[PDB]
């Protein structure tokens, strides 16, 4: 029956020399990519955590990394005010994306992987051409740093979030705003992403709350609480390979897993020794990756039987 | 990494 | 704005 998951620690991935900022599984399921304040990207085996390579070139720390759909490219977002596009097999920087005027905080490819979206401390969202490395559009999107950016499943929409308390949905082709989601209040919105069915947006706010939104109708459907999140922009996820969960890091050093429908906490994963800034869910297997800040600096791989 | 508390975003 |  829909039984609770039993995620258990299988591997701990050491090697970053400063806080880890982001981990992401490759769409083909083979790899995990991590970014860090240490200015490095590392690649690891998705199933056994095996260290594969280090990818270097940024001049300052990296806050986010993201895969192309074919698992061959990565893009990274850095305090050096650039994004870089990387060929994962060679480790070579293909393009440096220049235009932001402050730290680049978040990034993603669209599904066709001909575009990249970025968000920055400069309060803008930018849309970039992967082939040329040119900025196509600069959106005056927010009135505070942009914490997250994500394309929907056909690349026609971008969702963005900001410390200004807004979540906005943009038309990719024109760069114009389709919708602003605001609630009864405007705590900072620290993370957003579209759901695997394209229908919902998951949004984190720095009042220790996650919310599931129907974005067509513009309304909140579910609220998830019990974790600690008032300071950091922590990644959250839909887990869909087994039971239907919401997964998030927490400032009490735990990974939280909720039942998406009932909103109950079903598991808390103990082991990290600093804020769990990032979690990710494997595309086909019941595997979670988590990563933590300065006092820990490791990535952990957890596996469940369901 | 700006992502890796409160002080930078309020500075 | 363009039509792919
Ligand atoms: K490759
Ligand atoms: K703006
Ligand atoms: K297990
Ligand atoms: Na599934
Ligand atoms: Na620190």
């Amino acid at each position: 029956t829909p039984v609770k998951p039993n995620y258990a620690l299988k591997f701990t991935l050491a090697g970053h020399t400063k806080a880890v900022s982001s981990v992401k599984f490759s769409p083909n399921g083979e790899w995990l990519a991590s970014s860090s304040a240490d200015k490095l990207i590392k690649i690891w085996g998705a199933y056994d955590g095996k260290f594969e390579k280090t990818i270097s070139g940024h001049k300052l720390g990296i806050s986010d990394v993201a895969w192309s759909s074919d698992s061959n490219l990565l893009v990274s977002a850095s305090d050096d005010k650039t994004l870089k596009i990387w060929d994962v097999s060679s480790g070579k920087c293909l393009k440096t994306l220049k235009g932001h005027s402050n730290y680049v905080f978040c990034c993603n490819f669209n599904p066709q992987s001909n575009l990249i979206v970025s968000g920055s401390f400069d309060e803008s969202v930018r849309i970039w051409d992967v082939k040329t490395g040119k900025c196509l559009k600069t959106l005056p999107a927010h009135s505070d740093p942009v914490s997250a950016v994500h394309f929907n499943r056909d690349g026609s929409l971008i969702v963005s979030s900001s410390y200004d308390g807004l979540c906005r949905i943009w038309d990719t082709a024109s760069g114009q705003c389709l919708k602003t989601l605001i609630d009864d209040d405007n705590p900072p919105v620290s993370f957003v992403k579209f759901s695997p069915n394209g229908k919902y947006i998951l949004a984190a706010t720095l009042d220790n709350t996650l919310k599931l939104w129907d974005y067509s109708k513009g309304k909140c459907l579910k609220t998830y609480t019990g974790h600690k999140n008032e300071k950091y922009c922590i990644f959250a996820n839909f887990s869909v390979t087994g039971g239907k969960w919401i997964v998030s890091g927490s400032e009490d050093n735990l990974v939280y897993i909720w039942n998406l429908q009932t909103k109950e906490i079903v598991q808390k994963l103990q082991g990290h020794t600093d804020v769990v800034i990032s979690t990710a869910c494997h595309p086909t297997e019941n595997i979670i990756a988590s990563a933590a800040l300065e006092n820990d600096k490791t990535i952990k791989l957890w596996k469940s039987d369901c | 990494s700006a992502r890796a508390x409160v002080h930078l975003r309020k500075s | 704005e363009a039509k792919p």
